[PDB]
RNA sequence: CCGGCCGGACCGGGCCACUCGGCGGGACGC
RNA sequence: CGCCCGGGGCCGAGGGUCCGCGGCCUCCUCCCC
RNA sequence: GCCGCGCCGCCGAGGCGGGAGGGCCCGCGGGAGCCGCCAGGGGUCCGCGGCGAUGUCGGUGUCCCACCCGACCCGUCUUGAAACACGGACCAAGGAGUCUAACGCGCGCGCGAGUCGGAGGGACGCGAAACCCUGUGGCGCAAUGAAGGUGAGGGCCGGGGCGCCCCGGCUGAGGUGGGAUCCCGCCGCGCCGGCGG
RNA sequence: CUGAAAAUGGAUGGCGCUGGAGCGUCGGGCCCAUACCCGGCCGUCGCCGGCGCUGGGCUAGGCCGCGACGAGUAGGAGGGCCGCCGCGGUGGGCGCGGAAGCCCCGGGCGAGGGCCCGGGUGGAGCCGCCGCGGGUGCAGAUCUUGG
């Protein structure tokens, strides 16, 4: 319906030593885009389905045998049995799914629809929501990242880090930005997988750490390559599977100054469309103010409300009025007068 | 350690709901399976047969899941999962998991004693 | 945008502990360790956190600064209160009531501070 | 209003005694007015009911065994009680029968909800526009059929009565032939004392 | 033969023939049947004419009562229970009846 | 997702949702559209009328590029030009009229379903409806035929 | 033993939005309070329309929007649409509409705001019109989808005018026996 | 009470390898 | 419940006023101490 | 049979006005008041006793046994099964509603008179992913006829024609009945109920 | 009562009953159905239900109140914090101070599917939560294989 078009804060650019470099960048409007966990989870479910390889059972499985049913009358179960011989295989079921060594029910076909296609507008929608979710401190901490000591939640660093060429330079940068506690958390999560994945080149597992987003690669890839948990995404090619691992939004991203500038041109403010995309703009908002308490605490609504019925009424025992006196006189005020005139008349008649 | 309140827990049925014909066969486990036979006595709830577990046997919501001591069971695996029971310790007791070693069970027990949290298995391995 | 952030962290959080039909949260600024909207310690602009001191004695009242929202390094102000039990509760009560800082968590922080002192 | 009903209930009886003594003094006969009110109790269950009988028992709000509703007797009502005689046991209730049913078994239908009659605020709220403010106004409207008997009776929930303490005679036959179904003119009060 | 004894309202009129909208219940759906029958097989429903006369009188009574200020009743009421009344014996006693003996 | 399938709730139910009296056989009524005249005639005549039989002339080699004639109405006629083209000429109604080439926009025939803005316009198309030409001549425009 | 049927005891109606959208559920949490506290029937209808499906919340074209706005006595009223407002390219004038809707297309928004109009949301409508005062609750055409053209007695019945399900549309496709 | 900063269906003036459209001007933004 | 009195069995679910009275608000007298 | 009067009978069906007194009554004269009581919006005691580490206490539902009562073998076809109907000696593992194409409806999501790259092209371990471009084309936006083909604007106002349909102007889908919601007046209390639009 | 005869020994149900335990006409009392009445608990359904106005409270997908209701094959639908395998996430999870599996006259929890804990055995992996993919749950098929 509407857009944000509100005053966005001024994000600070930090140097290698983890302090403000004086330079500042306006917060791009993509971080104010609607956060749709249902759109992100939908696009993540289908996009994580396009990288898998087809698996299928062989076509000749359970059928490369000349087994003929013995018919009825042999006290057998009318199942195709192997031809006779001097083999223990002779006389055994060979085709049905219930038979040992037979064909499985509905053999998996290689032409199963493995890949799902998502609309480009929805794939861009999920990115605008995963980026907007990477700007909130609550969502990054609830994701599990250790950002309790980082300088600023959108962690933009100078472009000097794009020319790194040694891992010790990248390790030192994470120690200055107080983001090394998240890398140590990846080390604490390095364990062994539980299941048959160990037999399929999936033995060791760990968690996801910071995501270093850059614009140009002058060696930044080779620097943050060996550090576990670090994901290096080029700002022009953003992957939702890397920005929202497991369909959950709120991954701690370490932006770069050149990557933070281009982010406003990749998606564009609601005033001007994206320069690096053909006919695209940010998604609109169906609710401009999401503060539910602030809206209901406004006097404009409070003047229309009624009195809050804070009185809780429960079920009453319903005492018998014919046997209970105070209950009878509560329904019939004259009941006490008739009772009195009846007793006094009885004493008078005696 | 006493709970906040120890009401009289009323249980509508103490016996287990055994599966129909679970005794006549070792292959038929005691786990309840609803009989769907067309001529089944238990399904048609004849008089004198095994009973069918249905809603109505449900325990009181105020005393549901309460252990006989009054607390409610809560499984813990380390110190952090134990410290979440610091508050509301008068309504939930700690239970150390089975897969934790005796080296770490001593720490969870000595920490729960400080937080006044009751452990259902305080002396497990030692 | 607390209500907006709630609908995301409502059922999907690394702090949510769902077992034995109960839901507990392991976030640091939660007083009841309860996964609810009111007691969630990362969602509101004003959070109250009563943590034990670094040593064996005392409590730490953690308040969330007003300007410290998107800068976690300078977002929380810790208050170490190492006094007697009656005076420690009087300090926490005055931090919450006199500052109008989460008056709904006034008695919730007094009961948590009372348990830490044991 | 209650003390006026207290005096009106007695006058109505003493009027008929005077008129009856008038006719017997002259050797004539004073035929009393046929009863306008009837309390209908359903005695049979819900198994094997004719569709026409099952429809009339719903119009009398007698949808289960051992329940009672008052009926304003007219030709359109007695013929309905005739189509369901084997399933009902009705008659002519007196004042004590009406008062005990509304006091002990009396319930109210506010919004299709069986609300117990505890205060006069419930009656005055939904029957005040018709001149009914207390329980005595409701009893005076049911016993003496008034202009607002339809709304007053429909405001009373069907009296869920207990089984007859002392047993029946024979539920499957008519009251005339020694059974219990049909129309017991003044003997319905005995049945109410044992079921209320 | 199904419309014999049935009743409906006329919607179309032609030369010595009219069209009638008759209700016909088949299984669970009463159907408005548009049939064409000649005038030899139809008669005016006296029940409808008796109702139109009650409206003419109701509109006359409520108009005549307004000019006089009185309030007269218009709703029909079922046969009410007979009011109380005296029955004179006329001096002669009631005739005694008894069952007669059985004859062949 | 097989977790949401109906087969997961039918585990334990004997007939698996296909009845005890009439089992789920292979083809208890034929295969495909079988019996469209014999035992499925009621279903065919009721829901697919005109299905059986021949109607009309046959065209052996039909090339749909010959009869390619996309149509556009008048209520969407100005959508072929920019908004400024209509607004700049709406100020000077007696001056030059804008030329809307319908054939260039991919429309060979112009129909007349909608009304036209009160301003002249030169419309160029291959075919024109009678009502389409009237609403252009009445508004002050003219129709030009293009080969 | 009570003689009561249970075939319709459970009323089939939406008590909550089937959609998992975050902003829609917040707007419902806003209008669940409004419909419960305020006695206005406008909040009662808007709350129910927030539960409805997309097929029950059809788009409202700007032309039909303007038509119901240009009616008498609706000069300075707010057009409330629980749904989407699509741009209608057939029209060429917008009379400064003041609309409140859940979604507005980029074409319709660029024409309402350009003509001096105001676009609102349901959280702004709760502030401006808590009881829904001076609001014209408009609904899109609900029986205008192609799905409703195939609904009727049957294609093979007299006086049907019902559209049959055909794979192709042409000469040799369901036109011979039963059509003439 | 201040003062900055930031966003625009915001206003008036200058300037851009600007861009933009079946019009040097218009619009867009730096 | 028509007025009053009595007996037996069964159970207390829930858990942040209405309706009847009496004394004093008026001075004394008697019984009881 | 009605109507009028009179007489008489009617626990007191009774109503009015007054008179001699006697004496039984009143939610008449007692309430923005303090204190208690309680047949008063579901139970409390501001009551109490016995028993105490080597043989006792509670639980031991799910270990055995005893007795009363109930109680025929499941599955299946069937109008009807405990059946002298069929399958089942016993245990373990395996074992049956799948997938692709296309269709319909419902639902969710995106954009919306549009919509979608599903070929291909281009950026450039996981990367066979993701990112970007491309709308040829598909499905919609127009239908109808066998086809040649043709192809969807209503209303108000004024003048004129008086048959039964010309002209001008202002506008952009008519008319009747019903219609959530909104709007206004008035009344009863800048809120809440009446009926008038 | 005669009329009145069938095949294993046998059927007011049996014992047995004749001032009745027989037949007819009735009276009082008494016996108990998952029916009716009252009360508790559970669930469903209905409330133009209540609460964003905070000692407790508001996981608003929550909490609270009220009333009614509860059979079920074939079949339909919804819920599952029922269970199985694998994946993306996530718990700074778990483990030679002993994981999975297995056994248990061990302690329990849930109406149920099932689950947790303890002991024993075992010797290296395993699990909770949010989503995601199924070759996902057996007593039967004169089922298959093995014993
Ligand atoms: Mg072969
Ligand atoms: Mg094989
Ligand atoms: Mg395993
Ligand atoms: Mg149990
Ligand atoms: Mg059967
Ligand atoms: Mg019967
Ligand atoms: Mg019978
Ligand atoms: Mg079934
Ligand atoms: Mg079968
Ligand atoms: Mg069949
Ligand atoms: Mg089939
Ligand atoms: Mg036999
Ligand atoms: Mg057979
Ligand atoms: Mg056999
Ligand atoms: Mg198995
Ligand atoms: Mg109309
Ligand atoms: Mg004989
Ligand atoms: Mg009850
Ligand atoms: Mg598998
Ligand atoms: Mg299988
Ligand atoms: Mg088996």
């Amino acid at each position: 319906a509407v857009s944000m078009a509100c005053a966005r804060p001024l994000i600070s650019v930090y140097s290698e030593k983890g302090e403000t470099s004086g330079k500042n960048v306006t917060m791009p409007a993509v971080f104010k885009a609607p956060i749709r966990p249902d759109i992100v989870n939908f696009v993540h479910t289908n996009l994580r389905k396009n990288n898998r390889q087809p698996y299928a059972v062989s076509k000749l499985a359970g059928h490369q045998t000349s087994a003929e049913s013995w018919g009825t009358g042999r006290a057998v179960a009318r199942i195709p049995r192997v031809r006779g011989g001097g083999t223990h295989r002779s006389g055994q079921g060979a085709f049905g799914n219930m038979c040992r060594g037979g064909r499985m029910f509905a053999p998996t076909k290689t032409w199963r629809r493995w890949h799902r296609r998502v609309n480009t507008t929805q794939k861009r929608y999920a990115v605008c929501s995963a980026l907007a979710a990477s700007a909130l401190p609550a969502l990054i901490m609830s994701k599990g990242h250790r950002i309790e000591e980082i300088p600023e939640v959108p962690l933009v660093v100078e472009d000097k880090v794009e020319s790194y060429k040694k891992t010790k330079e990248a390790v030192l940068l994470l120690k200055k930005l107080k983001a090394w506690n998240d890398i140590k958390k990846v080390y604490a999560s390095q364990r062994m997988r539980a299941g048959k994945g160990k037999m399929r080149n999936r033995r060791r597992i760990q968690r996801r750490g910071p995501c270093v987003i850059y614009n140009e690669n002058n060696g930044i890839i080779k620097a943050f390559r060996n550090i576990p948990g670090i994901t290096l995404l080029n700002v022009s090619k953003l992957n939702l599977l890397r920005l929202a691992p497991g369909g959950h939004v709120g991954r701690f991203c370490i932006w770069t100054e050149s990557a933070f500038r281009k982010l406003d041109d990749l998606y564009g403010t609601w005033r001007k469309s994206a320069k690096l995309k053909a006919d695209y703009n940010l998604p609109m908002h169906k609710m401009t103010n999401t503060d539910l308490t602030r809206i209901l605490k406004s006097q404009e609504i409070q003047r229309a409300l009624r009195a809050p019925n804070k009185k809780v009424k429960r079920r009453e025992l319903k005492k018998n009025p014919l046997k209970n006196l105070r209950i009878m006189m509560r329904l019939n005020p004259y009941a006490k007068t008739a009772r009195r005139h009846a007793i006094l008349q009885q004493l008078e008649n005696i | 350690l006493r709970p906040l309140t120890k009401p009289k827990i009323v249980k509508k049925r103490t016996k287990k709901f055994i599966r129909h014909q679970s005794d006549r066969y070792v292959k038929i486990s005691r786990n309840w399976r609803k009989p769907r036979g067309i001529d089944n006595r238990a399904r048609r709830r004849f008089k004198g047969q095994i009973l069918m577990p249905n809603i109505g046997y449900g325990s009181n919501k105020k005393t549901k899941h309460m252990l006989p001591t009054g607390f409610k069971k809560f499984l813990v695996h380390n110190i952090k999962e134990l410290e979440v029971l610091m508050m509301s310790n008068k309504s939930f007791c700690a239970e150390i998991a089975h897969n934790v070693s005796s080296k770490n069970r001593k720490t969870i027990v000595e920490r729960a004693a400080q937080l006044a949290i009751k452990v259902t298995n305080p002396n497990a391995r030692l | 945008s607390a209500h907006l952030q709630w609908m995301v962290i409502r059922n999907c959080s690394s702090f949510i502990v769902k077992r034995n039909h109960q839901v507990f949260s392991t976030e640091p600024n939660n007083l009841k360790a309860r996964n609810s909207f009111r007691y969630n310690g990362l969602i509101h602009k004003k959070t109250v956190g009563v943590q034990p001191a670094a040593d064996g004695k005392g409590v730490i009242v953690v308040l969330k600064k007003r300007a410290g929202q998107r800068k976690p390094a300078t977002s929380y102000e810790k208050i170490s209160i190492n006094k007697n039990s009656r005076s420690t509760l009087s300090s926490v009560r005055h931090i919450i009531r006199k500052n109008n800082y989460r008056k709904d968590l006034r008695m919730a922080a007094l009961r948590r501070a009372s348990a830490i002192l044991k | 209003r209650a003390e006026s009903y207290y005096k009106e209930y007695r006058q109505i009886y003493r009027k008929e005694v005077r008129l009856a003594r008038i006719a017997r003094k002259a050797g004539n006969f004073y035929v009393p007015a046929e009863p306008k009110l009837a309390f209908v109790i359903r005695i049979r269950g819900i198994n094997g009911v004719s569709p026409k009988v099952r429809k009339v028992l719903q119009l009398l709000r007698l949808r289960q065994i051992f329940n009672g509703t008052f009926v304003k007797l007219n030709k359109a009502s007695i013929n309905m009680l005739r189509l369901a005689e084997p399933y009902i046991a009705w008659g002519y209730p007196n004042l004590k029968s009406v008062r005990q049913l509304i006091y002990k078994r009396g319930y109210l239908k506010i919004k299709n909800q069986r609300i117990p009659m505890t205060d006069n605020s419930l009656i005055e709220k939904y029957l005040g526009k018709k001149g009914l403010m207390c329980v005595e106004d409701l009893i005076h409207e049911i016993y003496t059929v008034g202009k607002n008997f339809k709304a007053a009776n429909n405001f009373l929930w069907p009296f869920k009565l207990s089984s007859p303490r002392g047993g029946m005679n024979k539920k499957t036959t008519h009251f005339v032939e020694g059974g219990d179904a049909g129309n017991r003119e003044d003997q319905i009060n005995r049945m109410i004392r044992r079921m209320n | 033969k199904c419309y014999h004894g049935k009743t409906g309202r006329v919607y179309n009129v032609t030369q010595h023939a009219v069209g009638i909208i008759v209700n016909k219940q088949l299984r669970g759906q009463i159907l408005a049947k548009r049939i064409n029958v000649r005038v030899e097989h139809i008669r005016h429903s006296k029940s409808r004419d008796s109702f139109l006369q009650r409206v003419k009188e109701n509109e006359r009574k409520k108009k005549e009562a307004k000019e006089k200020g009185i309030w007269v009743e218009l709703k029909r009421q079922p046969a009410q229970p007979r009011e109380a009344h005296f029955v004179r014996t006329g001096g002669v006693e009631p005739q005694l009846l008894e069952p007669i003996p059985y004859e062949f | 997702p097989s977790k949401l399938r109906k087969t997961r709730k039918l585990r334990g139910h004997v007939s698996h949702g296909h009845g005890r009296i009439g089992k789920h056989r292979k083809h208890p009524g034929g295969r495909g559209n079988a019996g469209g005249m014999h035992h499925h005639r009621i279903n065919f005549d009721k829901y697919h009328p005109g299905y059986f039989g021949k109607v009309g002339m046959r065209h052996y080699h039909l090339k749909k590029n010959q009869s390619f004639c996309p149509t556009i109405n008048l209520d969407k006629l100005w959508t072929l030009v920019s908004e400024q083209t209509r607004l700049n000429h709406a100020k000077n109604l007696e001056g030059p009229a804008p030329i809307i080439d319908a054939v260039h926009a991919g429309y060979y025939k112009v129909l007349g379903k909608g009304k036209l803005p009160k301003q002249p316009v030169i419309v160029k198309a291959k075919f024109f409806s009678r009502k389409a030409e009237e609403k252009i001549k009445s508004v002050g425009g003219a129709c030009v035929l293009v080969a | 033993g009570i003689d009561i049927r249970h075939n319709k005891d459970r009323k089939v109606r939406r008590k909550e939005p089937k959609s998992q959208d975050i902003y829609l559920r917040l707007l419902v949490k806003l209008y669940r309070f409004l419909a419960r506290r305020t006695n206005s029937s406008f909040n009662r209808v808007v709350l129910k329309r927030l539960f409805m499906s997309r097929t029950n919340r059809p788009p409202l074209s700007m032309s039909r929007l303007i038509r119901k706005m240009k009616l008498q006595g609706r000069e300075n009223k707010t057009a409330v649409v629980v749904g989407c407002i699509t741009d209608d390219v057939r029209i060429h004038d917008i009379p400064k509409l003041k609309v409140c809707a859940l979604k507005i297309t980029s074409g319709a928004r660029s024409r309402i705001l350009k003509a001096g109009g105001q676009i609102m949301t349901f959280d702004q409508l709760a502030l401006a019109a808590p009881k829904g005062q001076n609001t014209v609750l408009l609904s899109g055409p609900r029986k205008a989808r192609e799905v409703y053209r195939h609904f009727g007695k049957a294609p093979g019945t007299p006086h049907s005018r019902t559209k049959p399900y055909v794979l192709s549309k042409g000469r040799k496709f369901e036109r011979a026996r039963g059509r003439r």
